[PDB]
RNA sequence: GAUGAUUCAUAAUAACUUUUCGAAUCGCAUGGCCUUGUGCUGGCGAUGGUUCAUUCAAAUUUCUGCCCUAUCAACUUUCGAUGGUAGGAUAGUGGCCUACCAUGGUUUCAACGGGUCGGGUCCGGAGAGGGAGCCUGAGAAACGGCUACCACAUCCAAGGAAGGCAGCAGGCGCGCAAAUUACCCAAUCCUAAUUCAGGGAGGUAGUGACAAUAAAUAACGAUACAGGGCCCAUUCGGGUCUUGUAAUUGGAAUGAGUACAAUGUAAAUACCUUAACGAGGAACAAUUGGAGGGCAAGUCUGGUGCCAG
RNA sequence: AUACAGUGAAACUGCGAAUGGCUCAUUAAAUCAGUUAUCGUUUAUUUGAUAGUUACAUGGUAUAACUGUGGUAA
């Protein structure tokens, strides 16, 4: 018989009573009949914790299979404590793919069982799950991964490195660990590894300020109905206040109010709009709107405003009646509550699009703003009463500035509400605090007021600066403070960012991460930052040694993309780069730092300028300047971003050419994806201006089928674009041809051009030019006209919208504010100057 | 069976009483005194290639 | 040729067949010849195969066969009844079923209806989620299998998966009570590519005042000390003589038991036999029922002391 | 034992599993007891009889067991 060290039972006591949850790392083969006897220490501990257990495991589970009907065969061709514990408890099996089915339900576990496998929104996506007093174990068996723990304890500095990935993520991890301290690391026979940052932990004595504040609010309200019964269901008091701050609206009665409720998951944003929702039915509120992605989502504010139904009194099918979806695709889902309670209320479901159906409304309620396009929910903005919910970090989500970005587009009187306690633990648990650490998901960007002593630096003189990977995630003070800086700016600019970007950034080698750091005179601040990956012909030897692995890792979008759409074999074998993302500071945004960024790095490949890593079994600089490292060979510049005027604007003024785009909008944005190039100085340039054309071609006959809803202006832009790539062809070889005779009597019969000719002189009436028109705009755009035939900017976009992206001349008044008889007069007075161009000709 | 001992585990008290190249690292790793963070502190880091080592952040 | 009796047996002719069958098999031995080639010719079995008969059976089928009955006189014909013809099917006969035709069939000698497991441990008869349809086999409408269905119910990662014995024992049915979920195929039989494998067929053992048979729990002396003991009789009384011990004491006999064993048995228990130990309170301490006494500084109750209950 | 020769897991073939055991709800010539026929039938097996009408040996038109790669909670 051992005892097991004091530490163990001390702290898991500890969590129990404070309800707080932690973290044991098992190292050891036999670490799995540890399992077992860490939860009976907590059955003792507490008998009102959750029993159910949550497993993940990659592909293979550790020597046992969860049927039990083969356990009893195996057993067939006295037991040890493990195969009890599979027994008896309540284990729930989970492959790593599939954390989604997990993001609901809860558990007193969760157990990883293979650390090399662990990804951030795995780990993000499991443990958020367990409850107060909680505990969370990873299983690190691997052999190597002993290795690794064993060189990062006698040396802080010294990485371990087997024989691309780097792997970053899984040691700054083990540092991060020995930092929490409610995580202790451990073997199979019990001992405590000092690793942990779980050193000195004693024993709390016997045994929440919230619940009293809580508690003490709940009788105070108790004799204002509605407020005493809506108030009694909240679990928080951050949760009360939400729900009192939404009545003090309902209240008001004001019809230019917006409310902006934000939280992360699990803090019970649906329960508080659910309520209110209850609440604006007593309160007399008659046409109540709700909107959301998709209405399976609103089944939970759905419930918890029936629930908050029950608290007022209203009873199902005498007061109120549900009303369900017949669409398969919603799975009867509920579309509408109708409420005969003292007038006719109705609460009912629409999708974001229809905002026409909202002049009648006196409430809507955004659910996940997040995850409806900006265009959709700035229509949405009606005169009326606002309720807004967006989750941050929550789901797929968006970036935080976008979440602020509204705001300072509400900058309409706005009310903003947050909600920061979660209703399912103890506040301020360890493990969330740890992990806001290592995966940096809640930082912020913070106004230095040294750049305003000082003034913003002027773009020239700000210096672009190399960064090395393998000294920022070190995890040394330093260096982290300049990570969540970047992570600061990086979360900010883009629409959205997932949790496993900051893996991605770490641990492959083709991404190669800039920042654009003010002139040197404290920890430098960056002002932009800047991470490309290489793509071409350079990333080939690594995709073959994944394909000697037999684990194809990643994929070449743009070697792939523009092989399908043009099926050149040069680009595949061209190397190249591309910029995923530039991030500036929105609130220096417009002073240039971007461009001088990528002028910088456009300099720096082209060679104008012109070992760090750790030892593998005393850190190297911070940052590398570009001088000191030697660019990679390459050939071209490339981007990703969805066609935004902004981007586009920003993209065409910094030299690149547009090559594709995809007639698909993405739903999450609902835009559509783009792919622009620049070819470097000194290398071949002809096979941009051929695709540069097609894609032309391409997009003037799509510009109807998926582009319509693309402004007149926006579609002159990115032609303007297109044709400034064979400006950039001084070469004379490839040429627009200038229409024969022959072609104009094919394409257009004699009697065409004589009405044509009835126009110009003003004999003829406009639909009967209908056909025409189109021809013309293929004809024009197509630069066959030739310098003969020119246009304004406006003409242009009306000849092209009526010709190619096909509305009627009225709609067009409304785009370009001008009234709808002068475009008819502009539209002529066009009409005329081919007219005459044809009779030259003739 | 609070009492009795189930599986190889029993408490008396407050004390829980049970039944029970990498060992080398583990004892090794056992005997380690100082933690990561207070090594850490002695460490400066160089930011620039020339320049000064930052030791803690203000 | 055969039978009491044949369109029976058997033979022949002409064709027919999605039509057969008439050893492309195995073990053991290696003889007799010669024309020395491993040339010819070969012994005993096994497993196969057509038809007939025999055996194992099955299926229909003839006549006879103890209840009260008319306060049960009509019963079938009301989806074949009685019969004939032809067809289908069956292993075949056959209203067994189909197409046409005839109007019949039982019955006051009791039809029809009503009331009240069989015969002699043996021979028979019947049944094992509900119902419907199929499956192989010589033998089944199989306690086996399959399809769809009606219910019950088990698991899941919720995507699916699968599930049906009073035979043997052991249980529930009360809140009040009863033999073991034992051992073996050693016997007698039964199935198989078979001596040898198996069989909860069976056998062996375990429990018990349901019943039935036999008998232990003592047998034999010596001494001492006293004079009453017993029978009949309502009555008074009468009649008879070796008795009593609530006394002491002696040496023998052996069973339950405990057991060296052997025997017994598939093995084992038990039975029988048999070394050693094994009795005076032979405390090695069977019961059940019935008829009477008598005793207190004791207690209760009615009275005509000292009584009566 | 230079085809193997021994026994022999597994698998393919052959045979059997309609025997035996158990309970009595039903039905008054219904089975049943005796009795008769099958020239009106089927019958594994047993037993006895019974077939003169490329070949010094054909094919996979063949795969199990077996080797090896996998999926599934199963």
């Amino acid at each position: 018989k051992k005892a097991i060290d004091s530490r163990i039972p001390s702290l898991i006591r500890n969590g129990v009573q404070t309800k707080q949850r932690s973290i044991f790392v098992i190292v050891g083969d036999r670490a799995r009949n540890q399992l077992p006897n860490l939860h009976y220490l907590m059955m003792s501990a507490d008998l009102k914790m959750n029993k159910s257990v949550l497993w993940a495991y990659k592909k293979k589970l550790l020597g046992f299979t969860s049927h039990r009907k083969k356990r009893e065969n195996k057993i067939k061709k006295e037991m040890d404590p493990f195969e009890s514990f599979i027994s008896n408890q309540n284990i729930r099996y989970v492959y790593y793919k599939e954390s989604e089915k997990i993001l609901g339900n809860t558990y007193g576990m969760c157990i990883l069982q293979d650390f090399e496998a662990l990804t951030p929104n795995l780990l993000a996506r499991t443990i958020e799950t367990v409850e107060g007093g909680g505990i969370v174990v990873i299983l690190l068996k691997s052999m190597s991964s002993l290795k690794q723990l064993y060189t990062m304890t006698m040396d802080v500095h010294a990485r371990y490195r087997t024989e691309d990935v780097v792997a970053r993520f899984n040691e700054r991890f083990i540092l991060s660990l020995g930092s929490n301290p409610n995580c202790l690391v451990v073997d199979d026979e019990l001992n405590v590894l000092p690793l942990s940052g779980a050193k000195n932990v004693k024993p709390l004595p016997p045994k929440p300020p919230k619940q009293l504040e809580l508690q003490e609010l709940k009788e105070s309200l108790e004799d204002v109905q509605p407020a005493g019964s809506l108030v009694s269901l909240s679990k928080t008091v951050n949760q009360a206040h939400a729900i009192l701050s939404f009545i003090d609206a309902i209240s008001e009665k004001t019809l230019n109010f917006t409310v902006a409720l934000t939280a992360g998951r699990g803090r019970g944003k649906s329960a508080a709009l659910g309520i209110s929702i209850a609440a604006a039915v007593s309160h007399g509120y008659s046409n109540i709107f709700v909107t959301s992605p998709s209405p399976e989502n609103l089944k939970t504010l759905f419930e918890f405003i029936f629930k908050g139904f029950d608290a007022l009194g209203y009873q199902e099918h005498i007061d109120y009646d549900i009303i369900q979806s017949t669409n398969p695709d919603f799975n009867k889902a509920i579309v509408r509550v109708d409420i005969k309670r003292d007038h006719r209320q109705t609460i009912q479901y629409i999708v974001p699009q229809d905002h026409q159906v909202l002049g009648q409304a006196e409430l809507v309620v955004i659910d996940e703003a997040a995850a409806i396009p900006l265009p959709i929910v700035k229509n949405l903005l009606g005169p009326y009463l606002v309720f807004m919910a967006s989750t941050i970090n929550g789901y797929e989500g968006t970036g935080r500035s976008l979440s602020l970005k509204l705001i300072q587009q509400l900058r309409r009187q706005l009310r903003e509400i947050s909600l920061d306690e979660p209703i399912r633990y103890a506040p301020g648990d360890p493990i969330e605090k740890w992990l806001n650490k290592l995966l940096c998901l809640d930082v912020t960007l913070i106004k230095n007021p040294r750049f305003a002593t000082r003034g913003t630096p002027h773009p020239s003189q700000c210096n672009l600066f190399v960064v090395n990977r393998d000294t920022l995630f070190s995890y040394h003070p330093v260096s982290e403070n300049f990570l969540e800086k970047m992570m600061a700016l990086y979360v900010s600019s883009h629409y959205k960012n997932s949790p496993n970007d900051l893996q991605l950034m770490s641990d492959a080698p083709a991404h190669k991460l800039f920042v654009l750091l003010p002139p040197i005179d404290r920890i430098p601040d960056p002002l932009c930052v800047i991470q490309i990956a290489l793509e071409g012909e350079i990333s080939k030897e690594s995709v073959r040694n994944s394909l000697s692995r037999g684990q194809r890792a990643g994929g070449d979008l743009i070697p792939w993309l523009i092989s399908q759409q043009f099926q050149d074999e040069e680009f595949a074998s061209l190397s190249g780069a591309r910029i995923v993302r530039i991030a500036t500071n929105p609130e220096y945004a417009s002073m240039g730092y971007g461009s001088r960024a990528i002028e910088l790095l456009r300099d720096y490949f082209e060679g104008k300028f012109t070992d760090y890593s750790i030892k593998r079994v005393t850190l190297p600089p911070l940052l590398l300047k570009l001088s000191e490292q030697p660019p990679h060979y390459l050939h071209y510049l490339g981007v990703s971003y969805g066609l935004t005027q902004s981007l586009h604007k920003f993209w065409k003024n910094n030299s690149f050419v547009p090559v594709y785009l995809r007639q698909t909008a993405n739903d999450l944005t609902g835009e559509h994806t783009c792919v622009m190039l620049n070819v470097l100085e000194g290398r071949e340039s002809n096979w941009l201006v051929e695709f540069a054309k097609d894609f032309r071609k391409r997009f003037l006959s799509l510009l109807s089928y998926d582009f319509h809803k693309f402004t007149a202006v926006q579609a002159l832009s990115v032609i303007e674009s297109s044709k400034k790539a064979q400006d950039l062809s001084d070469d004379e070889k490839h040429d627009n041809k200038e229409l024969t005779r022959t072609h104009l009597d094919d394409i257009f019969s004699p009697f065409d051009l004589k009405r044509l000719d009835s126009y110009s002189n003003n004999l003829l009436d406009y639909h009967v030019i209908g056909d025409m028109i189109p021809m013309l705009a293929l004809l024009y755009f197509g630069d066959k006209m030739g310098d003969s035939v020119k246009l304004s900017s406006v003409q242009s976009a009306i000849l092209l919208a009526i010709g190619l992206q096909r509305k009627n001349i009225d709609t067009i008044a409304k785009e370009l504010n001008l009234p709808s008889n002068q475009t008819i007069a502009m539209f002529a007075k066009i009409m005329r100057k081919m007219s005459q161009y044809f009779r030259q000709l003739l | 069976a609070p009492m009795s001992d189930v599986g190889g585990v029993l408490m008396d008290k407050d004390a829980v009483y049970i039944d029970i190249e990498g060992e080398k690292l583990m004892t090794g790793l056992q005997s380690v005194e100082q933690s990561i963070a207070e090594k850490f502190d002695g460490v400066g880091l160089q930011l620039f290639s020339n320049g000064t080592e930052l030791h803690e952040v203000a």
